[PDB]
């Protein structure tokens, strides 16, 4: 066994194209809608729940979701993937953040942690 | 001195507010009542930076649980976690913790020792002021207290505590957690121990102290132009 | 293996006035973090207007204090009444403490009384006998806390006269019994709220030519 | 002070209701009888912190048993107890009796020393107040006694067990592992005392 | 015990070592230079554990000379004392730290001005115009106060530290068999023969 | 033997009106043997002040320490750490080494750029933390410290009164310990001015 | 210097507006086996003084003999022997702080914690305290080992201070005593149910009560109590 | 500290005056010289209450001599008594380092180290620098033999002086004794506090401090 | 193992024959039973020396108390025994149980532990294997037992006793104590072994 | 440490004995005479723990001066010697024994020989040509071992020590502050100033 994909599945082409991150916003273009608005005294953020079928009990499956107290968060593209990046976001926000300063930290700096964890899937083996 | 009193539709914690190096006061003021979750909170004895760093660890891990299962987070969770973190430093952290709260499960009331056992009671007492404390607790607590009769006997068993134990003392801190309800955190529910005005001022005329140099310190950034 | 000594907490205070001195103690004793009498007397009137307090082991204090109110009792016997001046207690206590060099009594004595002038006089020993003559004295566990604040206030220590910058030093006065007092009970007051082993009351002893007058403050019992 | 006894429908367990730090009692109403599975229960004597340690472990290990094989044996649990009480002797104070009826077996008690060497026996005491009773518990104990035999055997033994041990003492605790389910009893100061 | 002075004059600083090596009752030699030149204006003297002291200044000039070479520039002394500090500090909780207390002297081309630094075994560092290490610390201390002036020259600086020497070898029990001086100036490090 | 004794020294910060004063003694020696008279142990990271007493070498690892996360702090937030923030981050890096502590007695003092409000907070070398309305000690004489803030110090002081206090509390403090003294400077603190002064004081 | 065998735990006492009450348990323990059971620990010394005992047990006797040797010993030569010449409390409280103390200073002390109860000549109340170091103090309430650290805060809530004793009765201060030993009952672990009080009043002299029983206790709530945390049944 | 030399003029004794219990200082106006008669000073370093108990009783021994030989006792016999007394307790853990200066037309000016070790030494110079004896001053550059007295008292406060800065158990105020034929003289207290500043200023030394 | 019980007719002292250092067996037919007056009996447990050279002193002692003053009580016996192992406790291993037949004061046991207390008991129990028969004896023992009852209560005992401890052991030894006289009986191993 | 060496010529003995007292790190005296006069032809030289050495040495002066007054006789150095090593063989199996090694050196007026004892603390001694006491032992005897010569005169026997002194000051790490040298002949005890 052994992970012996040690390379990188994302490189560049002749053209100075990174394929695998073009065809990643091909997949976002797909997804459902959703957009944000910021007020004055307030931002909001919405999108269409989207139910697989009438069966299915759609208040279950959460697409705007709870980071920190104050900082919120809605997708366009694949729901798992933005599952697990919220669940990686959430914790990220506690370990290099409220347990080092014990505040929660500003919206800017865990947008920049969220965005360092997308930025390796980009380039680590 | 640390107490949890078990009520009709609650729980109810109280703590003294001293902390004590050697026979030193380093704190006349101390908050001993930490918040895990909203709606679980606990007493801490013992090595006050372990008590601390202790609760912070589980309230935050509590906290990612209750975000990650969409649940209100349970007391057996933060007792599980607290027990097993304290159990694996085979009693080398020195937190004594009184675990109290409510969730959809009910009231509960838990206490920690260091080496990572836990025990489940009605009325619980922890620290230096425990016996004190427990005195109080075994001569007046009965089944079926309301919320008044518990918040009552745990400042009383505290009282107990700050009179007769010399590592306790100042204030009585009390938080109330009562099913269906928001906790109340009554911070200073009781100032039985305020200081008496002084006899002088020892205010000292100005230009009293021998100053051989003066300067204007610079806390601001290098500047423009 | 078993210990001898103990440790009763307490702390003590003698100030000299012009013509008073005055000797102070809180009435807490304890062992370990137990209270074990919230007024249990420290300071004691010996005769011959002479106050004695010997603070630390408890057990050890009783006895010296016994010792030398046996050996006042003696003096009077032995040398026909003689008062006993405090210059010769002071000595007296020396040879009492050194007696018990190898197995020492693990107290802190101060005495106060007037000198034969009739100024006001404080008398220090360690628990081996070692005495000095002083203006002020703590003594016991708070001793750290209380005697900086007495150097401050009753010396005028690191303070200087307004507008020469540390050029001419505060001038030194002799202090009132009243003013003495509130520094006695400012100090307690202040050492009661930092040390756990020092509350509950105050007893101060008064001496004058007129003789020996005992006030009491109550101090927090936590 | 602890003990589990086999009789004719399964088995028993007893303990007493103490915990200690030195001569304080720390706490008065103890239940040192804990699950590990729906009819394997064991005693706890030795260090509180242990002995709650060692009994989650386990209850974990036969939860997932449970899952993959169905109902674990007396034996299997002993045997799991056993395996982390000996490859940990260096750093546990663990002295624990397991308890536990299967319909095949019926009633079985294992005992677990300080060493973790196990050994299965027709009842077995086990704390610092059982050394008071090892004469008693050997001269009035029979095999394929009824519930109620088996109940006094136990409440008299503990009884004595509690009387001359200043670290047992409380409420009497038993829980009765049959064909027809578990039962708990508690027995107070004012009866077992007069026995 | 070895003897490790610095004072630092006007325009220079000075450096004087005991030349005697002893490991308890024995003299192992009595011409031992206890001294690293780390850059060309920096000087290091040490004292402290055998095998230590030599290892920890060679280790300390081998990382200094590094740095010389990569940037082809010398490191200021205050860079030097900072990264010496650094390494001890990161020692004292090791497996086994370096016992060796060090004195740096160096002139700082830059300020054009000499600074000496004393670091202990711990990593506590300080900027003196004189220093000491061990037992010779507590006599020379009280004869610089009263003595240095900080307008000091060479010369001067030279005679106070004979007269140190002097009085040292009087008021100590323990043979040091005379010391090495060196000068740290602007012209770089020499060794003055005649003391 | 004991580390935290070993170099000597003490910190004190007291709050006023629309104001706080943190101060220190200057001396740093082995044991008996005094070294060094211009061994400051107070330090500043934009508007907020650490105090450091104990171990001489823990002393200045912390500075450098404390320096590198508030100058990334400061990078990545682009603004200065404030008071209660910066306490939560010298208890979080205490802790982390409990089993190997820094020998150290540090103390927080600073008013905060947005509320205004003073304050000041001490902690044990393990990090727990101290916040006191009144007054912080730390050091070898923090015995003598207590009792001297415990008597002087009163609620509401004026800048120049408070600096008054903190110096004679510092000063009277220090001259009954062995261990401290050898001069001593005091910071008088308001929301955008601070005043350093160096006291004259006896030098045995 | 020697080691306690046989010991007795807490004896507790307080003064109340017309005498002094003291109370121990009668057991004698051998380490954590509770060995003997019967063994009186409070010893009158004639109709106005009891000395409450506890420590080591050996101990314990000697001083019992000490004390029946003191009353033999002063009836000696002594027509005013039963009135003005009988034993007080403070007579025989100073006699053993002074054997106590010479036993510390000689390294071969009597391992044990002494508490003095009685009313003396005068009617006044006496209650001091005296052990292996011979430290000595009074209080309105005096307790020696578990005694001291959970009878003593109970005691404090009666007479907190000198002005409360007036206002004490004798049957509020008893009370007080009989519920500090079912709390001793509780939660020392060397303590055993059987105990004796001994009431000294002004009035009414001295009464003895023997193989008094700790009663009114709460276990009920036991039964409800299951597991260390996580377990329902 | 505690400092006593011989020159042309005499002997100066210069000592301290801190007590400490550890860290702590108890005391900053210790008398560290006794006064045993007239012509004999005693000096006190280690335990306060041996020096002070055994040197105040070396006065009364010293007194029998006088009564029962109509004339004053030798340092050598004086120092002599005090040696074979401590020797007596030698390993009970009694804590003494002390100098016994005096003038006799028998002897001249004479200082005698006495040791709770039994140690019993004569030297023109001794000085204790916490927990340290030496035959040699802190300074001892500035020691020629033909002093003036006056120049003398000086460099022995100045000794005291450098010593109370550096050393952390030395401090409070310096005690100066002049000793020569027919008795010794007192030439004051001087807090080092006051004295540390003056000397800095008139003498342009301890530049390291700043002020 | 060692026990006195008094019963109708008098007193009965029980013991075992088993002496030993380490877990070596110095001696297995040893007399623990030991008469220092024709009608006061003791029971011997600790040091064999320490209780060997007591129960000669306490004979000698009420030989000499007989010749002048005539038969001693049972309660002065235990008093000389008490006074010896009191005053004599930091040099002492001695735990003995006393056990005599007055006509006046019928059978009286009283037992003196290691610090030399006296406890006047309707029996008493000693020895490292008392331990493992206080449960038994305090459920079996009643007062005014017939001879035959007695020696089956001390028989059963001791039987017990024997069985759990390692330092108990041979053959159980008894000397009966009557206004007939003084009776010994033994009790072999096959007898007592099937109880 | 302290050095004491002799060296017995053809016709008299020399006493070389180092000049410094030093207690832990401090040096009290650099003119120290570690050397009583026992009789007119009778030297001793002692080295060991403060006070023991004096009070000891001055001691063995008063009881041998006692026996000249009351004889009018100069006891032998073999009679003085023996006597010494009797106190110290006495002192051994004290409470608190002397901590002396002396060095005899006397000239015998009878036999018209000089004689040289050497005896340590415990009462051991031995008559040698040369000797000494400490570390400067195993340096000195080597070298003597190889220069030492039986019919040597003084002059020459001082020069041998003046060599054993230069070689001992490099060699030693412990500063000594040179020697004394005391000469013992026919016409009586001399000290040698230049040296
Ligand atoms: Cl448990
Ligand atoms: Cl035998
Ligand atoms: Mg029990």
């Amino acid at each position: 066994m052994t992970d012996r994909y040690s390379f990188s599945l994302t490189t560049f082409s002749p053209s100075g194209k990174l394929g695998q991150i073009d065809y990643a916003l091909t997949a976002v273009k797909q997804g459902v809608t959703s957009l944000g608005i910021k007020a004055t005294n307030g931002v909001v953020i919405a999108t269409e729940k989207k139910s697989s079928s009438p069966l299915a009990m759609s208040e279950t499956l959460s697409k705007v979701s709870l980071l920190t107290p104050d900082i919120g968060a809605v997708y366009s593209g694949m729901g798992p993937d933005y599952r697990v990046l919220v669940d990686k976001s959430r914790k990220v926000a506690h370990t290099s953040y409220k347990r080092i300063y014990g505040e929660y930290p500003p919206t800017k700096l865990l947008v920049s942690e969220v965005a360092k964890i997308m930025q390796e899937a980009t380039q680590s083996g | 001195t640390i107490v949890g009193v078990k009520f009709n539709n609650g729980v109810v914690i109280a703590a003294d507010t001293r902390s004590t190096q050697g026979p030193i006061v380093a704190d006349k003021n101390c908050a001993k009542l930490h918040r895990i979750s909203p709606k679980i909170w606990c007493a801490g004895a013992g090595t006050a930076a372990d008590t601390e760093a202790v609760t912070q660890l589980i309230g935050s891990n509590i906290e990612l649980h209750s975000l990650y299962t969409s649940r209100e987070p349970r007391v057996v969770s933060a007792l599980q976690m607290l027990k097993q973190h304290l159990f694996k430093y085979q009693g080398h952290i020195g937190a004594y913790l009184i675990v109290a709260g409510v969730d959809p499960t009910g009231s509960h009331l838990f206490s920690i020792h260091a080496h990572g056992s836990t025990d489940v009671g009605y009325y619980l007492s922890l620290g230096s002021g425990s016996l004190a404390a427990m005195a109080v607790l075994e001569s007046h607590w009965k089944q079926d207290l309301t919320k008044e009769e518990a918040i009552k006997l745990a400042s009383d068993a505290i009282q107990a505590g700050i009179w007769n134990d010399l590592g306790s003392g100042s204030n009585v801190d009390v938080c109330v957690m009562e099913i269906g309800k928001d906790a109340e955190y009554l911070r200073n529910y009781l100032t039985p121990n305020v200081r008496e005005e002084k006899q002088k001022s020892y205010k000292f005329p100005r230009g009293t102290t021998a100053v051989l140099k003066e300067s204007i310190v610079n806390i601001c950034d290098i500047q423009e132009e | 293996q078993f210990n001898p000594y103990g440790d009763n907490g307490g702390t003590i205070l003698g100030i000299a006035g012009e013509d008073f001195a005055v000797l102070a103690g809180d009435t807490r004793n304890i062992t370990d973090y137990s209270i074990n009498s919230r007024y249990e007397p420290k300071v004691f009137d010996c005769g011959d207007n002479i106050v004695m307090s010997a603070n630390g082991f408890a057990a050890d204090g009783d006895a010296l204090v016994k010792r030398f109110k046996n050996s006042v009792k003696w003096y009077h016997f032995d040398h026909n009444d003689k008062k006993l001046s405090i210059n010769s207690a002071a000595r007296n206590i020396q040879h009492l403490l050194y007696g018990k060099r190898f197995f020492p009594y693990y107290v802190h004595t101060i005495i106060a009384g007037l000198d034969e002038d009739g100024k006001g006089a404080v008398y220090s020993f360690d628990p081996v006998g070692s005495y000095e003559r002083e203006q002020c004295r703590a003594g016991g566990a708070a001793a750290s806390l209380i005697m900086p604040f007495l150097d401050n206030q009753v010396n005028f220590k690191n303070q200087y006269e307004p507008g020469t910058n540390g050029k001419v030093k505060k001038p030194l006065k002799y202090l009132s019994v009243e003013e003495v007092i509130k520094l006695v009970r400012d100090s307690f007051t202040s050492a009661t709220e930092r040390h756990i082993q020092v509350g509950d009351g105050l007893e101060i002893l008064i001496v004058t030519k007129d003789g020996v007058r005992k006030e009491f403050y109550e101090l927090k019992r936590d | 002070s602890i003990m589990a006894v086999t009789f004719k429908d399964g088995v028993i367990l007893g303990a007493d209701s103490r915990t200690t730090t030195g001569a304080y009692i720390a706490n008065r109403v103890t239940d040192k009888l804990t699950r590990v599975h729906d009819k394997i229960w064991c005693c706890r004597s030795g260090s509180a912190a242990d002995t709650q340690a060692i009994a989650d472990i386990v209850q974990y290990h036969l939860e997932l048993y449970t899952s993959q094989y169905g109902t674990p044996s007396t034996e299997t649990a002993a045997s799991v107890f056993k395996e982390l009480c000996y490859e940990n002797k260096d750093n546990l104070t663990a002295g624990i009796i397991v308890a536990g009826y299967d319909d095949k077996n019926k009633g079985e008690v294992y005992t677990i020393p300080l060493g973790g060497s196990v050994h299965k026996l027709p009842y077995a005491i086990a704390g610092s107040g059982s050394t008071f009773i090892y004469g008693y518990c050997d001269k009035n104990f029979r095999e394929n006694m009824s519930k109620e035999e088996t109940v006094d055997f136990i409440k008299h033994s503990l009884s004595q067990a509690i009387k001359w041990d200043g670290s047992s003492g409380g409420v009497i605790r038993m829980v009765v592992l049959t064909a027809a389910g578990v039962e708990r009893l508690i027995f107070y100061p004012d009866e077992y005392e007069q026995l | 015990m070895d003897i490790i002075l610095g004072i630092r004059v006007q325009d220079s600083v000075i450096l004087a070592s005991s030349k005697a090596v002893t490991r308890g009752i024995s003299v192992l030699k009595d011409s031992d230079d206890k001294t690293r030149q780390l850059s060309p204006h920096t000087l290091m003297s040490f004292a402290g554990e055998a095998g230590d002291t030599v290892q920890f200044a060679e280790y300390i000039q081998a990382n200094i000379q590094l740095y010389s070479i990569r940037e082809d520039y010398e490191l200021s002394p205050q860079a030097v004392s900072s990264f010496v500090r650094q390494e001890l500090a990161k020692s004292i909780r090791s497996r086994r730290p370096y016992q060796v207390n060090v004195l740096i002297g160096g002139y700082d081309k830059k300020k054009n001005k000499p600074e000496l630094y004393q670091i202990d075994y711990l990593g506590t560092k300080v900027e003196l115009p004189y220093g000491a290490h061990g037992y010779s610390g507590f006599y020379t201390f009280s004869l610089l106060d009263h003595h240095y002036r900080p307008d000091m020259t060479t010369e001067e600086g030279l005679d106070l530290l004979k007269l140190c020497v002097q009085e040292l070898e009087k008021r100590m029990p323990m043979d040091f068999k005379g010391v090495i001086v060196k000068i740290v100036d602007k012209d770089g490090i020499r060794q003055v023969d005649d003391f | 033997s004991d580390p935290s004794s070993i170099n000597g020294g003490i910190v004190v910060a007291m709050t006023g009106k629309d104001c706080v004063a943190i101060a220190c003694d200057l001396r740093l020696g082995s044991q008996s043997l005094g070294v060094s008279n211009k061994f400051e142990k107070i330090f500043h990271y934009g508007h907020v002040f650490l105090g450091i007493t104990g171990l001489a070498t823990d002393v200045t690892t912390l500075n450098e320490m404390f320096r590198y996360k508030t100058n990334l702090y400061k990078l990545k937030e682009e603004r200065a750490i404030e008071p209660e923030t910066f306490t939560q981050l010298v208890s979080s890096s205490l802790y982390e080494r409990r089993f190997g502590p820094y020998f150290v007695g540090p103390v927080v003092a600073g008013i905060n750029s947005k509320s205004g409000k003073p304050f000041i907070a001490g902690f044990d070398l393990i990090g727990c933390i101290d916040e006191a309305k009144d007054f912080i000690v730390s050091g070898t004489a923090s015995d003598q410290l207590f009792g001297m803030c415990e008597s002087l110090y009163e609620p509401n002081l004026e800048p120049e009164d408070l600096f008054e206090t903190i110096s004679q509390a510092l000063l009277n403090a220090a001259d009954r310990d062995a261990l401290s003294g050898w001069g001593a400077v005091v910071y008088i603190i308001k929301k955008d001015e601070v005043v350093k002064r160096y006291l004259k004081m006896r030098q045995d | 210097t020697q080691q306690p065998i046989v010991t007795g735990t807490s004896v507790i006492s307080m003064k109340y507006d017309n005498g002094v009450i003291i109370a121990a348990d009668n057991l004698g323990s051998y380490g954590s086996l509770l060995r003997f059971n019967g063994v009186e620990r409070l010893i009158p010394v004639g109709d106005n003084t009891v000395v409450g005992i506890s420590g080591d047990i050996s101990d314990m006797q000697h001083i019992e003999r000490l004390l029946k040797d003191l009353v033999t010993e002063n009836a000696y030569d002594n027509p005013l022997a039963d009135a003005e010449e009988a034993l007080e409390p403070s007579y025989i409280f100073e006699y053993l702080a002074t054997v106590m103390y010479q036993r510390r200073s000689k390294m071969n002390p009597l391992w044990n914690a002494i508490i003095v109860a009685g009313v003396q000549s005068n009617g006044d109340q006496f209650l001091r305290y005296v052990n292996l170091l011979g430290v000595t103090y009074s209080s309105p309430t005096l307790a020696t080992g578990f005694g001291a650290h959970m009878a003593n805060p109970l005691l404090r809530k009666v007479v907190d201070r000198e002005s409360d004793i007036p206002k004490t009765t004798v049957q509020v201060a008893e009370e007080a005593i009989v519920n500090a030993m079912r709390v001793l009952y509780y939660r020392d672990a060397r303590s055993s149910r059987n105990f004796s009080l001994a009431i000294i009043d002004k009035n009414t002299g001295l009464t003895f009560k023997k193989n008094l029983q700790v009663e009114n206790m709460k276990w009920d709530f036991a039964k409800d109590i299951k597991g260390y945390g996580t377990q329902k049944i | 500290t505690t400092l006593a030399f011989r020159f042309q003029g005499g002997i100066i004794v210069a000592v301290d005056s801190r007590a400490t219990a550890g860290n702590w200082v108890a005391s900053q106006t210790v008398k560290k010289v006794i006064e045993i008669n007239p012509f004999l000073l005693g000096t006190m370093a280690g335990g306060a209450a041996d020096c002070q108990f055994w040197e105040t009783w070396l006065g009364s021994q010293c007194r029998l001599h006088e009564l029962r030989e109509k004339e004053r006792i030798s340092v050598a016999a004086a120092s002599k008594i005090l040696s074979n007394l401590v020797y007596q307790y030698k390993g009970a853990g009694l804590s003494m380092g002390t100098m016994i200066c005096g003038y006799t037309r028998k002897e001249g000016p004479t200082i005698y180290y006495v040791d709770s070790d039994g140690t019993r030494l004569k030297g023109d110079i001794f000085c204790v620098v916490s927990g340290q004896t030496f035959a040699y001053g802190v300074l001892d550059s500035n020691y020629k033999w033909d002093l003036s007295v006056e120049d003398a008292l000086y460099l022995g406060k100045r000794s005291i002086l450098a010593a109370a800065h550096r050393d952390a158990y030395s401090g409070g105020s310096v005690n100066l004794y002049h000793v020569t034929e027919d008795g010794w003289i007192y030439h004051g207290n001087h807090d080092v506090g006051e004295l540390f500043w003056k000397v800095k200023e008139e003498e342009g030394s301890f530049n390291n401090v700043i002020g």
